């Protein structure tokens, strides 16, 4: 029973790095390769930015916090923590979510739309995901206990202490997973339903792909984005097991970005290698 | 890794018709068929528009509404390389001739050099 232990902290903490190494590698690639420096890959450049603080911060921390029992850092960086985490992650989804609405775009507008969008556009777009992100979150967050009066949150654990409330659980979870999983589903169907007309590859390719990309984007967001509906009816339904593997699945998405947008595309891939020697 | 060289950059007049041809080269691990061809052209100062982009891979034509009915395009899957012909033209498409190639999603996209055409009259 004592080997346990370690070996969670050995995955996690690999995965983690794994995670970091990767998106450090696609910065990396994007500002070294001038060729793939076009406006779609500032997009990418923004997510890896987002899954490396998620890939460094949010996932150690969160490793330490399951490996431990409890959180013993104190209320100020677990409101900090928290907060940093789940403005991050929104970060990453909405940027996700940018990256769906250009792909349609330049799908669409074939020949006008790739010009006619700009540099500057890119990054308005970008800095419009992460304020958005960080307004729907931050503030709910750190001053749900000045509004309420009292820390909800336990002193061993570090949990939003918004979770009891659902009608603010519901409202805030929605505009961050299940309204952007619906738009970037449905402007992806239209996407692959317009773009490509048994069709032999470009339907094929076009539908795998962005197949792909939705069953990560889900597998990975849903399975918290439903428990944390689940837990906000009652309290001792979820195990705290169940949950760490919430949470976790969630981490990941930013582990794997680096393989659905990146490496899915031939050159970045040719352009990561050199970096091992 | 790519790169495309472009040809029938001449002199015509108003009434007469040209064939730019556009040569790409440099495929591994990436095919022809992976890359979707488009061509753009460029006046004295004025933005890069895009006048007609191809798919060999589907054999899908679109064209741009201001050169719709005059173009045409096509390419040999095969040899690589596509075939843009363009009649009845005006001394308004005298333009720098580059050629385009998207990858699904903008993520491999690469430029030519270019060749001038201009009309007289
Ligand atoms: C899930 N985790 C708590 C680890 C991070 C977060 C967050 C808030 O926003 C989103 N949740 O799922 C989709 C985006």
């Amino acid at each position: 029973k004592t080997f346990e232990v370690v070996f969670i902290v050995l995955v996690a903490g690999s995965l983690s790095l794994v995670t970091i190494i990767g998106n450090i590698l696609v910065m990396v690639s994007i500002k070294v390769n001038r060729h793939l420096q076009t406006v779609n890959n500032y997009f990418l450049f923004s997510l890896a930015c987002a899954d490396l603080i998620i890939g460094v911060f949010s996932m150690n921390l969160y490793t330490l916090y399951t490996v431990i029992g409890y959180w013993p850092l104190g209320p100020v960086v677990c409101d900090l923590w928290l907060a940093l985490d789940y403005v991050v992650s929104n970060a990453s989804v909405m940027n996700l979510l940018i990256i769906s609405f250009d792909r349609y775009f330049c799908v669409t507008k074939p020949l006008t739309y790739p010009v006619k969008r700009t540099t500057k556009m890119a990054g308005m777009m970008i800095a419009a995901a992460w304020v958005l992100s960080f307004i729907l979150w931050a503030p709910a967050i750190l001053f749900w206990q000045f509004i309420v009066g009292v820390r909800t949150v336990e002193d061993g654990e570090c949990y939003i202490q918004f979770f009891s409330n659902a009608a603010v659980t519901f409202g805030t979870a929605i505009a961050a997973f299940y309204l952007p999983v619906i738009i970037m589903t449905v402007l992806y169907w239209h996407i692959s339903r317009a773009s490509k007309s048994p069709p032999p590859s470009r339907e094929k390719k076009v539908t795998r792909t962005i197949l792909a990309i939705l069953l990560a984007f889900i597998i990975t967001w849903a399975p918290y984005n439903v428990m944390v509906l689940i837990n906000t009816f009652c309290a001792p339904c979820i195990p705290n097991t169940v949950w760490t593997i919430g949470y976790w699945l969630c981490y990941i998405n930013s582990t794997i970005n680096p393989a659905c947008y990146a490496l899915c595309n031939a050159t970045f891939k040719k352009t990561f290698k050199h970096l091992l020697m | 890794q790519v790169q495309l060289q472009e040809s029938g950059g001449g002199l015509v007049q108003a009434g007469d018709s040209l064939r730019l041809s556009c040569a790409a080269s440099g495929f591994d691990f990436d095919n022809f068929d992976d890359y979707a061809i488009g061509w753009f052209r460029q006046a004295p100062g004025q933005e890069r528009e895009g006048v007609s982009c191809i798919d060999p891979s589907d054999g899908s034509t679109i064209y741009a509404d201001s050169a719709k009915g005059r173009f045409t395009i096509s390419s040999d899957n095969a040899e690589n390389t596509v075939y843009l012909q363009m009649n009845s033209l005006k001394p308004e498409d005298t333009a720098v001739y580059v050629c385009s190639a998207w990858t699904l999603f903008h993520s491999d996209e690469y430029w030519g050099q270019g060749t001038q055409v201009t009309v007289s009259s």
